[PDB]
């Protein structure tokens, strides 16, 4: 059922999101490509976890930053959003921010991080 | 750094009671434990016994296993080594000495010393 | 239990020399955890012993690179590349073991 | 209640895929992992394990790589296929069989040019075409033949395996313990001894000894089919020799392609032989007895006789030794009968140079002439018997699989996985 | 006293409520010229995946980061129906292990479900 | 830059941290080297990130933990560490002790660990 | 009080596997990972480092990475051993001897076939064995000879060596330093700038210059078993030739073989020779002298003498041009005293086809001929020069190993480990 929310609204989608990630870690000729299949796969997940980690939602499937939707990303409404389009869909809608929006929970998880030192210091 | 502070020697006659007693200073540790040795003149040592404060938990050693007794008091970064009483023969110097203790490790690395209290026996 | 004896006992050394002294067990110091426990330490006049060398062979915080441990089962030794006579004193083998704790016979270092 | 735990202290059996590992060229160029100059053993109080040596892929792997080894050792030498041609031959220089002195036509540096080159041979590499007389290298027929290069050794250095990651390896300090089942007294370490890569047929020559009593192991003991393994608890001093001072010869027969040819002999001409202590061989023949009886009878009689016949690889005791091949005649170490209530045994020894070394076909290993004398000394440390099959019960020397003499060491070791992610109920909840 | 450390393993034929001590030791230690190397990559490789494969589900089931965790998620009795006094205090992980093997899909399906029921309620309250 | 922070003091370089971990991980012969490479990699990447969670830092850049400075590793005020030296002399400063400030941390997250299990059976 | 920091931007001294890079059928004919684009450089301020160019692992993975390419681009070409033939040979014609007209019994397609081949050769690859006479190809009784495939380049292109995760390399930009000691100006690259894998011997042909002035490193200087590498600030240009429009014909030697060499010779024969600006290289060597005497005395006198007797590998100047060797004599360039207070010069070059390339034995490389006439430009870039070794120094030109022809580019650069995990003591606490 891997892909079985793929046509999905993203309201409805986000419930599958376990499924999937339960299932993205599972002699010459025949012999070193299956080596490298899974180098490259070890890669890709890791890549994954560190950008959770660095924007401080490891260990957590749906996470909540304190970045607000800047409207210009995406002008449609959330109930929009949520409702009427699929997951592959709206990547695709706001596939151009994805460096923008990544930057900033970046930075947000710095600036908190620095403050919590600072607290935990006074 | 780690140092062990011990209280003053004293002379007592035979068939009196002693308390002798070390304090810890100089650091902040978990675990660590506690043993009492002996250096009696001209020799080496003799292991009186051991405690792990946390617990307390002491096994001793076979010699004065009924003879002297040693209390705990981790609360107050201290070490306490008691006498019922006192003979001729327990004329020497006494040591406390910890060793900190990395329950994660199996090692100790601090093992320190005091500089040794003489307790006598007169008359 | 673990008794344990030095050799030997007595050791004079010329100056600025290298020595070695011996340490003999009644039986093993290997611990069922798999490491061997056995330390030496250096007990000048006037001064409680010093820890100088841990499990054998680590030397210790602040220890000469002077001392040199090794050994293994029952056979254990500490060598010293050169002896100074800042190491007059008598040198320990100590024991842990699965109890009672004990501490070997101690051997003298002068100079001679 | 439920409460996750990881780092648990489980493990499965599992088969995977050990390293090899050297403490300080085939086996001395091999230095795989370094080791540890001071390996941590540790003591499993309270845990129990059943082991079973007939099992082991510990000993598999040996096996597979062992194998893997000597092959490649051979990939960058010189071929011998171009010697592949009919020789003339006649005797030696003797008065009154083993060596022959054969000649014939060989290629040089250029393709235009021709020598007449000769060199000493032993009987057993040589085979008659023409039922002096015309003879042919006795695998030219059906294998590739290639020269071991002459500056690489095959000296057994002990190595040691060690577990992978996630692994570790179970090891027994049971004494007594035979092969299979629970094995009371086990710890764990990451990596076993060192351990020779012997091969051998009939006797084991260098390995670990018991500690107090013969051991005696089968899978079975009571099916006939399957061997034993006779592990002493006492060396047995054997002495072994090629008493002849031989002389080599390069000739060049390509372009930076030799071949090493066997020369003459300095001086008389003398049968290759192993001596073994007799005293000891009686006492430790008599040990085996004590404890063969207790399979058989206590006083059932127990008798030792020689090899059955077949290739010398069965019938004889094999060894590799100053890189010679020898084919030891053991009959003289099995002729007695034991029934309840200084000297030397002198075995002839046969030589070899083309040497199927894992007993596979097509792929022969051709042994360069050695040059002086040989000496080898080792401890014989066991044996490899089957039963004859009553009222006495026979044994016979023989030959087996090189896996027997590997599990002769291995059956102390057990490889398993380590499972540390698991549950428990408790008393708490988030 | 008695130095103890006990090891890798340690004490692996203590009891769970003794063995339960020495779970770091073990997680320290899982991580750990020419040609023919290939057996030591795959090696390498593989026992990342197990490592990985372990952490992938501690995340999943809200663990991640602890040795020991709590969960929200009942024991059902039927899959062991003894007591915790028994179970903690005359039985060894090995043995546990064993004696409930049989339910390890049961258990992870429902840690899986509790944490996604968790994680879909802390959204709905920072939503509010 | 990646290394920009180099010789910044440890007062001002870490504030940059994300800026290096971010960046730690990123047909024929030879291509056994490269995977080797790549698997290398994983390995330290790992062996950062078990640690991180061992001590209860996980998925922090930056974590204080309970335990105390025992001064003898290094006697100097906090404001000469801080402001007059870099990490790359600071990392040489207090390098013998890494073994004994870690197994210190080990400690205190197992004791923390049983503390909340304590509580959490409550 | 302890805080953990991770992100740290710290490193260690390291040595780990590099790959190359190249910004995109001849060398790297398996290529490299393209490059980027627009390449970053960090400048690191306040930032000091130690650099040691002679201790520098990057040049030996360098070396063994072309030695393995290198091999890796004759697997699958055409042997020459069938060539190790008796060859009946004399002069080809000319007046008043470097090319001979060989003659030979080669093989065809059909081993039952022989056909007469003839074929031109330099004397330096043909040794005279009858001392027509015959001849053999030099090589024929030590080494085999593979020719290699004429459809691939060597051609030099430069490529970058990364560092992989986990790794950065460190940069010089200091112009006055000599490589073994601290660099105050440094930066951080992830890639080199491209190096051509360029092979030679006395002179350094096309690689960096020097920023500012001519640039002198040993590792050493008054230990004279060290070598001296000069490094220009500016370019001396070279022309090189080789003047002789030739043909090139192939043989069938057997079936999907093709063996390569010279047809004919369609115009006059002429030695093959360099022309450097005679102008620009007396300049060339004061710049030198006058930097050398900062180790000798400003009123020591230096002198340039020839190189030393031996072998042409280790006497010439050689380089590859076209696919052709040559190896030029430099005595030429070196013969005069530089006391303080248009034209050319021409060196003649031999020609040879079998080439040790990596002065390896048994592995030799046979270059196919070239049709029509070869010309070729360089820059010289640096020269290895050593101590002949009261009050004259004296310097030659000589050989160096193939590693100091690349240190020479990569001494600006160091491998470090990053180790982004450490702590410090902090005034917070959970
Ligand atoms: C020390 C050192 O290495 N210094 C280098 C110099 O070597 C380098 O000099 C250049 O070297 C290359 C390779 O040797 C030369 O390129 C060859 O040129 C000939 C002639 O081609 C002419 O006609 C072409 C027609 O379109 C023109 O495009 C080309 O520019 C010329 O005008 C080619 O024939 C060579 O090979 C090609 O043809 C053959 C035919 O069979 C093919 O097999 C080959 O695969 C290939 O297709 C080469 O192309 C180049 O001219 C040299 N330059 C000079 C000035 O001589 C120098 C860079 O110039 O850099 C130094 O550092
Ligand atoms: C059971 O275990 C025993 C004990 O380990 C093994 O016996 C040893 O086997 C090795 C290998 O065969 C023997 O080593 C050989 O010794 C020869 C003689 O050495 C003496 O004379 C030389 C003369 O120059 C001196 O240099 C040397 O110091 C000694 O004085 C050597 O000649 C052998 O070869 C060496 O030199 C050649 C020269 O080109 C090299 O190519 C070789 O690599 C090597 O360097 C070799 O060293 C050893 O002596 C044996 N010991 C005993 C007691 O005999 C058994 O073989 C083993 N059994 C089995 C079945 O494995
Ligand atoms: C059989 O073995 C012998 C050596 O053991 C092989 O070599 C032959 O040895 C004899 C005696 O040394 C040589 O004869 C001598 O030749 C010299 C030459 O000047 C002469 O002066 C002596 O008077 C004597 O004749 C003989 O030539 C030598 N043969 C060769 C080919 O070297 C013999 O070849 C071996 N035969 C075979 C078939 O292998
Ligand atoms: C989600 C998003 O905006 N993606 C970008 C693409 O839309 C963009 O495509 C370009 O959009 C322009 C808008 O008017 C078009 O005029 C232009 O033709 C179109 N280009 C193509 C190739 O379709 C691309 C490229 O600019 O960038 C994406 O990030
Ligand atoms: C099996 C065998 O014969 N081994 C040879 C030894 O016998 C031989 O004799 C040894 O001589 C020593 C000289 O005093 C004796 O002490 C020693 O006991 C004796 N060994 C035995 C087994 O009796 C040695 C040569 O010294 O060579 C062995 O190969
Ligand atoms: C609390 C709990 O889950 N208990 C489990 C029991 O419910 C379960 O048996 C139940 O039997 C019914 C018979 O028709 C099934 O329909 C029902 O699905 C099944 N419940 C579940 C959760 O599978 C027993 C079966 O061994 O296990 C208990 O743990
Ligand atoms: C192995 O089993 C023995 C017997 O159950 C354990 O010994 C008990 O250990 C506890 C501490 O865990 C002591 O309080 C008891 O007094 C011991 N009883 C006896 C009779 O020895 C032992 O601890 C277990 N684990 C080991 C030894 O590794
Ligand atoms: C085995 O043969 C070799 C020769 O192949 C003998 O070597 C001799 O050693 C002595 C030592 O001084 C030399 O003077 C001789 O000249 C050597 N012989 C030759 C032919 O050069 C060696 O001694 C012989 N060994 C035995 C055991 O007989
Ligand atoms: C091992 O040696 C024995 C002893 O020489 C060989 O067998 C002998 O063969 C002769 C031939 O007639 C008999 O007379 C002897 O009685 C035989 N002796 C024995 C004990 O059978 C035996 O064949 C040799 N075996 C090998 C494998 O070489
Ligand atoms: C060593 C040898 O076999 N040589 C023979 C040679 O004597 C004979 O004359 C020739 C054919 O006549 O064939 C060669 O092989
Ligand atoms: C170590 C050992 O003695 N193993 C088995 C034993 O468990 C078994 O019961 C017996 C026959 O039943 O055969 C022994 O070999
Ligand atoms: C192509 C060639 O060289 N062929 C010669 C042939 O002309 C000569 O007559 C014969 C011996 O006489 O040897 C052959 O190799
Ligand atoms: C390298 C070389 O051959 N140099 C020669 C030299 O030996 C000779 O003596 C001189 C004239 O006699 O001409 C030089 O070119
Ligand atoms: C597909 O479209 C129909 C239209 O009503 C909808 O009901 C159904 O749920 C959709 N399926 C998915 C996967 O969204
Ligand atoms: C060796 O001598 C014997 C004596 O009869 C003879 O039969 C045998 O064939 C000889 N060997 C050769 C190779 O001629
Ligand atoms: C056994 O001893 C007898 C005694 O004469 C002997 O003849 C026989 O050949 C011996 N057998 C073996 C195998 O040595
Ligand atoms: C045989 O075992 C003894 C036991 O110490 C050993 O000293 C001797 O060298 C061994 N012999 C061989 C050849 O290994
Ligand atoms: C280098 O030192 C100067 C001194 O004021 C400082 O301003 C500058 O920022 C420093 N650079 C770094 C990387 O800290
Ligand atoms: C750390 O150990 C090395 C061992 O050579 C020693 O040189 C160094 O001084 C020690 N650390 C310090 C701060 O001295
Ligand atoms: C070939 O050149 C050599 C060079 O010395 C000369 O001696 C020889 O006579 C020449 N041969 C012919 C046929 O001209
Ligand atoms: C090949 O012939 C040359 C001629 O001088 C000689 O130097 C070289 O050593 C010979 N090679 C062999 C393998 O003998
Ligand atoms: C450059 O050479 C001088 C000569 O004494 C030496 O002191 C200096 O350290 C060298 N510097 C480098 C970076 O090699
Ligand atoms: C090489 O030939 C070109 C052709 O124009 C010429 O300009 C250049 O100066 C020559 N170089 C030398 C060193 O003669
Ligand atoms: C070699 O000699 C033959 C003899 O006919 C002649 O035809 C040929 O042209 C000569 N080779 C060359 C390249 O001149
Ligand atoms: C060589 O001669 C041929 C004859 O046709 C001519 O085409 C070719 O261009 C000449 N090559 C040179 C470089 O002169
Ligand atoms: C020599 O160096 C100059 C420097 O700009 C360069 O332009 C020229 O192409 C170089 N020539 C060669 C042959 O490398």
């Amino acid at each position: 059922g891997f892909l079985g929310a793929a046509g999905s609204t993203m309201g409805a989608a986000s419930m599958t999101l376990t499924v999937q990630a339960r299932n993205l870690l599972s002699l010459t000729v025949w012999g070193i490509k299956q080596l490298q299949a899974r180098v490259l796969a070890v890669e890709r997940y890791l890549r994954d976890q560190q950008l959770l980690g660095i924007w401080g939602c490891s260990g957590k499937l749906i996470c909540c930053t304190n970045v607000p939707w800047n409207s210009s990303w995406s002008n449609r409404n959330l109930s929009e959003i949520w409702d009427n389009m699929t997951w592959l869909q709206w990547d695709k809608e706001i596939s151009n921010y994805t460096q923008i929006i990544y930057g900033l929970l970046e930075e947000s998880q710095n600036q908190q991080e620095k403050n919590e030192q600072d607290l935990l210091a006074l | 750094e780690v140092q062990l502070v011990q209280s003053e020697a004293e002379v007592k006659r035979p068939g009196e009671s002693l308390k002798i007693s070390c304090q810890t200073s100089g650091y902040n540790f978990p675990n660590y434990w506690i043993t009492w040795v002996r250096q009696m003149p001209g020799k080496g040592l003799e292991w009186m016994g051991t405690i792990d404060p946390r617990d307390s938990d002491t096994k001793y050693s076979p010699s004065f296993q009924g003879q002297v007794t040693i209390s705990a008091d981790k609360s107050i970064n201290t070490a306490y080594l008691q006498w019922t009483s006192l003979r001729a023969s327990d004329s020497a110097t006494y040591y406390c000495v910890m060793w900190v203790y990395i329950l994660t490790t199996g090692n100790i690395w601090v093992d320190v010393w005091g500089p040794g209290v003489l307790v006598t026996v007169s008359s | 239990d673990v008794v344990m004896t030095q050799s030997p006992l007595s050791l004079p050394i010329t100056p600025g020399q290298p020595a070695s002294i011996s340490c003999r067990s009644s039986q093993s110091l290997v611990h069922n955890n798999g490491n061997t426990y056995l330390t030496w330490y250096q007990q000048r006049p006037g001064q409680p012993p010093r820890r100088l060398i841990y499990q054998v062979s680590n030397r210790d915080s602040g220890v000469p690179d002077r001392f040199i441990g090794s050994g293994a089962g029952t056979d254990f030794t500490l060598k010293i590349s050169r002896v100074e006579s800042e190491d007059v004193g008598i040198y320990y083998c100590g024991q842990i073991t699965d109890f009672p704790y004990s501490f070997g016979q101690g051997t003298k270092v002068d100079i001679k | 209640w439920v409460t996750v735990y990881y780092g648990v202290p489980v493990w499965k059996d599992a088969e995977t895929t050990l390293f090899c590992a050297s403490d300080a060229n085939v086996w001395a160029t091999h230095c795989c992992v370094p080791t540890d100059p001071n390996p941590q053993e540790i003591h499993l109080e309270n845990v129990t394990e059943e082991f079973n040596m007939w099992k082991n892929n510990m000993v598999e792997q040996m096996h597979t790589d062992i194998i893997s080894l000597w092959d490649q050792s051979l990939k960058p030498c010189v071929k011998l296929t171009p010697l592949c041609v009919t020789l003339q031959c006649t005797n030696v220089t003797n008065n009154i069989g083993e060596l022959k002195n054969c000649s014939f036509n060989m290629t040089t540096e250029l393709r235009d040019k021709k020598q007449k080159v000769y060199s000493l041979f032993y009987r057993l590499d040589v085979v008659q075409i023409n039922e002096n007389k015309e003879y042919r290298l006795i695998n030219c027929n059906t294998s590739a033949i290639t020269q071991a290069c002459p500056k690489v050794s095959f000296e057994p250095i002990p190595i040691h395996y060690c577990a992978p990651a996630g692994f570790a390896i179970l090891k027994c300090k049971d004494k007594k313990f035979n092969g299979t089942g629970p094995c009371p007294s086990v710890s764990t370490v990451q990596c076993t001894h060192g351990i020779k890569p012997v091969v051998s047929t009939q006797l084991l020559l260098n390995g670990s000894l018991a500690e107090e009593e013969v051991m005696i192991r089968s899978e079975n003991i009571t099916n006939n089919a399957k061997n034993i393994l006779v592990q002493f608890n006492t060396p047995v001093q054997i002495n072994c020799t090629r008493p002849n001072n031989n002389t080599r010869k390069s000739i060049r027969i390509g372009p930076g392609q030799w071949f090493y040819a066997t020369g003459d002999i300095i001086g008389d001409i003398r049968q290759a032989h192993c001596n073994v202590s007799k005293a000891t061989w009686n006492e430790t023949l008599g040990k085996v007895v004590k404890q063969l009886r207790k399979h058989f009878g206590n006083n059932t009689i127990i008798r030792f006789a020689n090899s059955s016949g077949g290739d010398l690889e069965v019938t004889t005791h094999s060894f590799n030794c100053g890189g010679e091949f020898f084919y030891c005649n053991t009959s003289g170490l099995f002729n007695s009968t034991w029934i309840s209530n200084n000297d030397s045994i002198t075995l002839p020894c046969r030589i070899k140079q083309i040497i199927n070394m894992w007993q596979r076909i097509g792929q022969a290993m051709y042994a360069p002439p050695i040059q002086g004398v040989i000496r080898c000394v080792s401890n014989i440390t066991g044996l490899i018997l089957t039963r004859d099959g009553s009222t006495t019960e026979t044994f016979r020397p023989g030959g087996g699989d090189m896996r027997d003499n590997w599990r002769s060491e291995l059956y102390k070791y057990k490889v398993v996985k380590i499972e540390p992610l698991g549950v428990a109920p408790t008393r708490c909840k988030r």
